[PDB]
């Protein structure tokens, strides 16, 4: 792809997201979603191969079905009230259809099936974009209509997302599928607290985005997409594996690391609403994500795997391209728990 | 050819005359002989319906002048 | 609501079921997607005409526009799929697992 | 009540939708979508929207022509399927026809809430507005307002169409 | 080469001038018949008000006759909380009338060609 | 989530199209202009939670204008009673509801 | 100065259709901003009375509002007749 | 109502013409007579086999350009608005991007048929 | 919700203007010139009260003024007006521009006599 | 009385098509230094009747590999649409008066292509398939340019009502204001009616008979009746658009005669063009329509949008 065309497509994806997040009219939100998808499809196929084509086709089918459902919900809401403003859905059937469409766009269970496959089929940069930037628009729409959502359906989908993310991640040797299942579990955590407090949803989104950016940048730096490929990194860049191990511990939510702060803030919030069973189950299930993060850390940094002879040649060369925001991303992914009260600036 | 093509053209022209003249004559025959009313907008349709109501014989083209207001 | 509104909503539901229930050809699914767009156009047009909301007389047209984009997008993808396999069968899209 | 022309047109709309959603060969699915587009144009025209119905019919005629070409290129097989050449296709077609019949019966003979709300019938003509004024068409005025009120819509639509050209150029590049 | 283009542009300018004059005249004539409509509008408004009111009154009297046996039915009871005038739905005006004039009031303008 | 750029800049990107009572071309009114105007003026500035309870009358009238469900039910009841009466012959429709009226302009 | 002249000569020799298209499109873009009759078109559009002119209630403080259509006050379409 | 009657009349006339064509003449149909025509000989393959399209990119581009027709047909009514300066800017802007998209496809060899 | 109050059939009665639309179009300019005051009063009532039941007497005055206008025309010269509106009535779109001679005669008559 | 009008429209159109076959044969003959049909009837006046009687008494064959339903539906669709195209045309009064008559013509013309597509596909023969795919390519070539040309031309009419075109051209033919557009419009009609040099879906010298190679007898005759009716209809539409005949409301026969003469001139011009030029290649038609006609059409659309505003000459009737 031409670099100018690539920049235009990236800016069109971003413009679709901004259109979604600045619009007060349902039609403009729908248009933002369409523009985002249209510009997003070629970015997934930037490195042409059969796997990228299959991933793009699956992604487009999922998102186009979700867009059809979303427009149907908009039209039903308009039918039962001549309203185009995104405030609060006036028809419960329209609200259910809108919630399902947004869950399908986000990849929440049971509409999670496409998230691993697509993430496996594209490059690491495309996966970074797909797992960080593509969540902003549906989550913003969900935040705007939070009072209208039926708590039972949303909480069922959130609990299913956490459970399925943990269980699916337990079985993976490929790093992109691991990141996808991690993403599904984190999305469940985000959508669980949405009916109670949208500021907690935003805080969780920011923290997850920071840690996901750190991990994808570390995986691009050590160009590894499998566990065994990542097991060679200690013999070329030990600092990278150490930083990856600390970031993995943070993603598992262990204190005093940053990844603990969202869950801690969510469970607590839920207890203000007389919700104890769901937070208890949520934490006990996030233990599974911690388990497969720990397994990756075992294979990558805490032990030393056998290497190859040709690695000696790689000892003689440095990394040509430097990532400016990787150090800030790692520090933000690990050492921000003492600044927890700053979350008040998010409301 | 050359003027032996002309009879075919004459037959074609005679056939093509019939639609327009027939439409004009049928419009005059079914509209009191005065060029069937055109209703492109609802105001013209309202005028036609009012004419039909005030005709007394349920026909808009029946026109009432100053002799109908005693 | 009138029988026509429920008929249009039923048409949308039928097209969505057709999309969700796959057969071999991807083109058939693309046709189901276009049918969903058509039903949405008809329903929104009927509502906007019935309520005499003048300024949304333009939104179905814009709707149509983005429909075209989807169609174009889908057709593009189909071409690539065919160029890989010689068929547009959805069975061939099984390189990626869960 | 009033000749139920619109009800017949909507029923044919549903029938064509079932025709293409049972998914025979895309030749017949395209034909079914063309029939649905025509009857939908008729439905919209019966409610005063001449421009919208005609334009959606024209757009879908063009789209189905492109789909026919693409079907001949990439969606053919030795024996293309019709609605009676396959047990699955025939079953889907008959099931759709019968469940349409069930909805119509249960809606017109008694009043029930199918999924969202209820219906009694009374024909479409009841919900009309009987407004009497104007040397113009309100639909045409609302559509033409796109160039004075809908500047933002024009901007985003034109950008999306240009980007769509670039996108289809990128996707089919290969390499 | 030069002569052909010169004749073409000359013809185009002559046509533009002629059509400019004719279209300005057409705009003036349209303003004139719009003014005729504006002058006629109040009479049509008065007659339409009387016609709608009479149809509603006849429906009210017939409904009073018909619904005298039903126990808990209020004659002429509104369905709106507000007491201001609501423009009658055409179904209410022609509810108790024959099919042909209902087809008229519904589809006469659309079907007129 | 919602970065409210329009009100900050006074841009009006899409607010002209959100409601039925907002500045139509050639001053063409919506079918339910008065009801929506009343409901909007009732609910302005008091918040959604309070508006759902304290403007229920205006919103119900607006919805009745939009869908006309109560009107259709009432017309159906009147028609059913008329049909029941006519079948037994107790009630006879008048000439002006059978096509024999004296029309007026 | 001379480079653009040579480019135009080459384009006129090889692709006259594109040259004509670009010239016509450029004129269509630029000429309306320099025309004195655009404002006349706007005024003609605003002079078309699609809907009824609703009268204003007299409050005794309306010197510029006519009491009758033929009264001298109000807008005048004299400029339109002579056009 | 008149248009429906017109459509019914035209379709009925064509259908009766087909009926007359199939029921008036003497029919002598045999397998050799009804076999596929390929100028003297039996076809090698099936006519239902895939037939490659060399103008596939232009066909997709036609879909996007056909909806530009939808956006420009309300132009005669748009010329009647009071703020002509805004509509002319938006009408010209929409035609400029259509010209730019055609220019982009033309320069990137998109209008050339596949070899 | 309350009972909708409707006028009786007796007070909805008025002397109707029973001339066709072509006659009205032919007379419209002078009609809007002469009968301006009651028409404007009625239309002000109409857009202020937003209720047809509250502007019935003004509508009756509109009818009465229109009837007086047409009676005066019938009294002074009916033949020029009759030819004018017949010419107007022939047109399917009822065009003013196709009947300028008859319009000129009618205008000269109403100017000289009235 | 409306059915009488339907008949008085459709039957004379069929007779005009029948005798247009003779007129084209004789015109090509005399342009080829021969006479053409002059034996079957005086000056060949009975040749169309003999051709029709021969075709409708000949055996129609149903191909073994064909799909019978579309095979029968396609000629019916072709002929019925060809007849339907005539109902909004004002001569000077239309049978059906529409606000958007131009859009109705566009939509029905776009639908008529499916007759050729479905006949070619349901024939289940290779040459018919090649003809159908050429029809796909031809529509892709001409549709956008034809629509934009029509919009640019109608910007001076003020609406899509066909009868208004009579009022627009009361003092000057519209071809004097838009002769470039008319030029392309004419060529576009040649491509739209599948006429030489753009008779690619037929292509006698390339694909024996193209899409209708498997058709015989009555349905075959129906396809030609549809094609020739479309030729006459498109030329009449062009005459209405660009050669405005003065109409007198009290003597409409003068308008009818003038209109018929102009339509005959345009049809004879089509026959002349067929006699004069070789056939295009079907990719060359696409390149002609997309690289020459489309840019000029876009520029002229811009110009015809700006011109009424620049000169304060916007037409009435929003
Ligand atoms: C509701 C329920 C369904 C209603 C169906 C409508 C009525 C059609 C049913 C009869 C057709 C099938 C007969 C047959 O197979 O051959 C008979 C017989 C058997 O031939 P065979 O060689 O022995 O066996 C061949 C094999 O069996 C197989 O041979 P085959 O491959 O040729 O068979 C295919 C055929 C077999 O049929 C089936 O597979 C099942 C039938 C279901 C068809 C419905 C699909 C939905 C499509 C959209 C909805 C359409 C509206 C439906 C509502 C109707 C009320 C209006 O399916 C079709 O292709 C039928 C297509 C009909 C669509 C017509 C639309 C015209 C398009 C014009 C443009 C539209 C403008 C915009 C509006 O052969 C003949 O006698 C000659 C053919 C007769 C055809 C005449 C014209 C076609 C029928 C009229 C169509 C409706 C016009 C209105
Ligand atoms: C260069 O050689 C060639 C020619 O030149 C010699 C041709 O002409 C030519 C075209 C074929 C011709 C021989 C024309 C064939 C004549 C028609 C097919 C007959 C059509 C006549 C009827 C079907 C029309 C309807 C008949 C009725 C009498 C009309 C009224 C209808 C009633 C219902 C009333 C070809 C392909 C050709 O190649
Ligand atoms: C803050 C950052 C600025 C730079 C980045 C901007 C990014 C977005 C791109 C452009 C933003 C457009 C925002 C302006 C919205 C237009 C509406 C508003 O400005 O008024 C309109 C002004 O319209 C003007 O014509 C300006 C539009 C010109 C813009 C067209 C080209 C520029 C777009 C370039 C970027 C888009 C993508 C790339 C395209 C090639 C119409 O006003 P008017 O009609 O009087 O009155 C309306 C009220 N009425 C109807 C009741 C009477
Ligand atoms: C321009 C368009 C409009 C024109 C207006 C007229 C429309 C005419 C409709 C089209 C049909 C006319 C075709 C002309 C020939 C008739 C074809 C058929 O109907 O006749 C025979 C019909 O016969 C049937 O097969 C059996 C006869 C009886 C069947 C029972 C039907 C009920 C009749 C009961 C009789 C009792 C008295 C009835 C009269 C009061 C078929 O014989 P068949 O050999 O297969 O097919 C070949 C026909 N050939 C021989 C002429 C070549
Ligand atoms: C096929 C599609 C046909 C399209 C028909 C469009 C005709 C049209 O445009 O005329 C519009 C005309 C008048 O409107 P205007 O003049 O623009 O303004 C109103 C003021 N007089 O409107 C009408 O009369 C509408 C009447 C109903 C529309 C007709 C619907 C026909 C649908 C065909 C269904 C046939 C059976 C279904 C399947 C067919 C084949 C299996
Ligand atoms: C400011 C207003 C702009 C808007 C108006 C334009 C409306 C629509 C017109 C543009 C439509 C799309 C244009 C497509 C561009 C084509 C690009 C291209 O590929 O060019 C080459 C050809 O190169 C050219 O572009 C030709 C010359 C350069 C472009 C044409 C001239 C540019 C402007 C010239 C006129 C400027 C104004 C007139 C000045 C008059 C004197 C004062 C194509 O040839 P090939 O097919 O590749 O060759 C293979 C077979 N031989
Ligand atoms: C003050 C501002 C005014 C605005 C500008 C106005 C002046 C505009 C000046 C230019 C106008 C030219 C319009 C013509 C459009 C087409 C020109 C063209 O270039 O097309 C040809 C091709 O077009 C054709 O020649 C058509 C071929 C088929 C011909 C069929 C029959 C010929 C026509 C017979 C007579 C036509 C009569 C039409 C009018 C009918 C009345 C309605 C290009 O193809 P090539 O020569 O191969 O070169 C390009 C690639 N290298």
């Amino acid at each position: 792809m031409n670099p100018i065309i690539y920049t235009t497509l990236i800016m069109t994806v971003m413009s679709g997201t901004m259109l979604v997040m600045i619009s007060s009219h349902w039609l403009l939100i729908w248009i933002g979603f369409e523009m985002n998808l249209l510009a997003m499809i070629p970015v997934l196929m930037k490195n042409f191969n059969p796997r990228a084509t299959e991933a793009a086709t699956k992604y487009f089918l999922t998102q186009a079905t979700a867009s059809m459902m979303l427009m149907m919900a908009i039209i039903i809401n308009l039918l039962y009230s001549g309203q185009w403003t995104i405030t609060k859905m006036f028809n419960p059937v329209a609200m259910t259809m809108m919630t399902m469409a947004l869950a399908m766009k986000l990849g929440l269970s049971p509409f999670h099936f496409w998230v691993p496959e697509v993430t496996q089929g594209i490059s690491l940069q495309a996966g970074l974009l797909l797992l960080t930037w593509q969540k902003l628009a549906p989550l913003s729409v969900l935040c705007q209509i939070s009072q209208s959502i039926n708590p039972n359906l949303m909480l069922t989908m959130a609990m299913l997302s956490i459970l399925i993310g943990g269980w699916g991640g337990l079985n993976q040797t490929q790093l992109r599928k691991i990141m996808a299942y991690s993403s599904i579990a984190h999305m469940g955590w985000m959508t669980a607290v949405l009916p109670y407090n949208t500021t907690m949803t935003i805080l969780n989104l920011l923290i997850y985005i920071t840690m996901t950016l750190a991990m994808f940048m570390l995986l691009i730096h050590s160009s590894a997409t499998t566990t065994l490929s990542l097991s060679h990194t200690w013999n070329k860049m030990p600092v990278i594996t150490s930083l990856m191990m600390v970031t993995l511990l943070s993603m598992g939510g262990l204190p005093p690391l940053s990844g603990f702060m969202p869950k801690w803030m969510i469970i607590q919030e839920m207890t203000k609403n007389e919700s104890i069973i769901m937070p208890t189950l949520m934490a006990m299930t996030a233990l599974l994500n911690l388990y497969f993060y720990m397994r990756l850390a075992y294979s990558s940094s805490l032990t030393m795997f056998p290497s190859t002879n040709n690695m000696k040649m790689k000892w003689q060369f440095e990394h040509t391209k430097q990532m400016k925001l990787l150090p800030t991303m790692i520090v933000l992914s690990t050492l921000v728990l003492p600044m927890t009260p700053a979350l008040s600036s998010l409301n | 050819m050359w003027f032996e093509i002309l009879p075919g053209i004459a037959v074609m022209a005679a056939c093509l005359f019939i639609p327009g003249m027939a439409t004009a004559h049928i419009h005059k025959f079914t509209n009191g002989g005065k060029e069937k009313r055109v209703a492109h907008f609802s105001y013209q349709w309202n005028l036609m319906e009012r004419d039909r109501r005030i005709s007394g014989v349920n026909r808009y083209h029946v026109t009432k002048g100053l002799e109908n207001i005693d | 609501m009138p029988l026509v509104y429920m008929n249009i909503i039923m048409a949308f539901a039928i097209a969505l079921a057709g999309l969700l229930m796959y057969r071999s050809h991807l083109m058939s699914s693309l046709l189901c997607l276009e049918g969903m767009m058509l039903s949405l156009f008809i329903m929104s047009t009927l509502i906007i005409l019935n309520t005499h909301f003048t300024l949304a007389n333009m939104m179905p047209i814009i709707l149509l526009v983005f429909a075209a984009c989807e169609a174009a997008l889908g057709l593009s993808l189909l071409v690539m799929v065919s160029n890989t396999y010689g068929t547009d069968y959805v069975q061939n899209l099984n390189l990626l697992q869960c | 009540m009033t000749m139920y022309i619109a009800f017949i047109l909507s029923t044919i709309f549903v029938i064509g939708f079932v025709g293409f959603s049972s998914k025979p060969s895309p030749i017949y699915g395209g034909l079914g979508l063309i029939v649905s587009g025509g009857v939908g144009c008729g439905i919209v025209l019966n409610f005063g929207g001449s421009f919208l119905g005609l334009m959606v019919f024209l757009i879908y005629l063009g789209g189905m022509l492109v789909v026919f070409g693409y079907t001949t290129a990439m969606a053919t097989e030795m024996y293309p399927e019709v609605w009676v050449s396959n047990k699955t296709v025939f079953g889907a077609f008959v099931s759709g026809l019968m469940m349409e019949f069930c909805m119509v019966y249960y809606a017109l003979k008694e009043e029930e809430v199918e999924i969202i709300f209820k219906f009694n019938g009374l024909g479409d003509w009841v919900i009309y507005d009987t407004g009497d004024s104007g040397f113009f068409s309100e639909e045409a005025m609302g559509i033409a307002a796109l160039y004075s009120y809908g500047t933002w819509l024009v901007i985003v639509t034109g950008w999306s169409l240009l980007i769509g050209v670039v996108v289809i150029m990128e996707i089919t590049r290969g390499n | 080469g030069y002569s052909m283009f010169a004749v073409g542009i000359g013809t185009l300018l002559f046509g533009y001038w002629s059509m400019m004059k004719w279209n300005r005249e057409r705009r003036r004539l349209q303003i004139e018949d719009f003014e005729a409509r504006i002058a006629l509008m109040p009479l049509f408004q008065a007659e339409k008000d009387r016609r709608v009111l009479q149809m509603l009154r006849e429906n009210l009297e017939e409904e009073a006759i018909i619904m005298k046996d039903v126990p808990d039915w209020k004659v002429g009871e509104s369905v709106f909380h507000t007491t201001r005038w609501v423009t009658p739905m055409m179904g209410e005006l022609y509810g108790l009338r024959t099919n042909e004039e209902i087809l008229s009031a519904t589809y006469g303008f659309i079907w007129y060609t | 989530p919602f970065f409210d750029v329009q009100k900050r800049l006074g841009l009006d990107l899409d607010r002209w199209m959100t409601i039925q009572s907002a500045e139509q071309p050639h001053k063409i009114p919506g079918r339910c202009h008065a009801f929506e105007k009343e409901w909007i003026e009732c609910a302005h500035g008091i918040g959604g939670i309070r508006a759902e309870k304290e403007c229920k009358i205006e919103f119900d009238d607006f919805v009745e204008c939009l869908l006309r469900q109560k009107t259709m039910k009432r017309l159906s009841a009147i028609k059913r009673q008329r049909d029941k009466l006519i079948k037994e012959g107790k009630y006879t429709p008048p000439p002006h509801h059978l096509g024999k009226e004296d029309p007026r302009p | 100065a001379g480079r653009i002249a040579s480019f135009l000569k080459n384009a006129w020799a090889k692709e006259p259709v594109l040259v004509a298209s670009f010239a016509i499109g450029g004129l269509a873009i630029i000429l309306p901003s320099l025309s004195p009759y655009t404002n006349y078109a706007i005024r003609i559009n605003r002079a078309t009375p699609y809907n009824y002119p609703v009268p204003l209630r007299d409050d005794g403080n309306m010197p510029d509002v006519p009491s009758h259509p033929q009264d001298p006050q109000g807008p005048s379409l004299e400029w339109l007749k002579n056009l | 109502m008149n248009i429906m009657l017109t459509l019914l009349t035209n379709v009925t006339l064509a259908s009766l013409l087909v009926l007359i064509a199939f029921w008036l003449p003497q029919l002598n149909a045999y397998s050799e007579k009804t076999s596929p025509y390929e100028c003297g000989f039996d076809p090698m393959g099936s006519a239902r086999l895939p037939f490659s399209m060399k103008f596939f990119l232009v066909a997709i581009t036609f879909l996007l350009f056909d909806l530009e027709i939808a956006l420009l047909l309300p132009l005669p009514w748009a010329s009647q608005t009071n703020n002509l300066k805004t509509m002319l800017t938006m009408a010209l802007f929409l035609l400029i991007l259509l010209a730019a998209s055609l220019a982009y496809e033309w320069t990137q060899k998109g209008l050339e048929w596949a070899e | 919700p309350g009972i909708v109050e409707l006028p009786t059939l007796e007070d909805l009665k008025v002397q109707e203007v029973k001339v066709s639309s072509s006659v009205l179009k032919a007379a419209a300019h002078h009609y809007g010139a002469q009968c301006d005051k009651p028409n404007k009063e009625f239309m002000l009532c109409r857009w202020e009260e937003k209720d047809p039941r509250r502007c019935l007497e003004e509508g009756k005055l509109v009818n009465q003024c229109a009837l007086d206008f047409f009676r005066q025309i019938k009294r002074h010269c009916a033949e020029p007006f009759t030819e004018y509106w017949t010419c107007i009535d022939y047109s399917g779109l009822q065009l003013f521009r196709h009947c300028r001679k008859q319009q000129a005669k009618f205008d000269e008559c109403v100017l000289d006599k009235l | 009385m409306f059915m009488i009008n339907i008949l008085s429209l459709i039957i004379p159109i069929l007779l005009a098509v029948a005798f247009l076959t003779l007129v084209e044969r004789k015109v090509l003959g005399y342009m080829q230094l021969r006479k053409g049909p002059n034996v079957v009837g005086p000056y060949g006046l009975l040749q169309p009747i003999a051709d029709a009687l021969k075709l409708f008494t000949k055996e129609p064959l149903r191909p073994a590999t064909s799909s019978i339903s579309m095979f029968i539906i396609a000629p019916i669709l072709a002929l019925s649409l060809a007849l339907t195209m005539w109902v909004p045309l004002p001569m000077p009064y239309p049978l059906i008066n529409m606000n958007l008559g131009v859009l109705f013509m566009l939509a029905m013309s776009s639908l008529a292509v499916y007759s050729i597509l479905w006949s070619g596909w349901a024939s289940n023969s290779k040459y018919a398939l090649i003809g159908a795919l050429r029809a796909v390519a031809q529509t892709i070539s001409y549709e956008v340019t034809l629509a934009i040309i029509l919009l640019s031309v109608l910007l001076m009419n003020g609406s899509y009502t066909l009868s208004t075109l009579i009022t627009t051209q009361e003092h000057i033919w519209m071809i004097f204001t838009s002769w470039p557009l008319a030029m392309m419009w004419f060529i576009s009609t040649l491509a739209e009616t599948n006429r030489a040099p753009f008779d690619l879906t037929e292509g006698e010298s390339e694909l024996v008979s193209g899409f209708n190679v498997e058709y015989a007898a009555g349905p075959f005759a129906m396809f030609f009746m549809a094609e020739y009716a479309n030729i006459i209809m498109m030329n009449a539409f062009t005459a209405i658009l660009f050669l405005g005949a003065s109409h007198d409301p009290h003597t409409p026969e003068l308008y009818t005669i003038n209109f018929v003469l102009k339509t005959l001139a345009l049809t004879i011009t089509f026959l002349w063009i067929r006699a004069s030029y070789p056939r295009f290649r079907y990719d060359q038609l696409m390149h002609l329509l997309w690289k020459s006609f489309l840019p000029l059409t876009l520029a002229l659309c811009m110009w015809h949008i700006s011109l009424p505003i620049m000169t304060a000459s916007i037409p009435p009737q929003s």
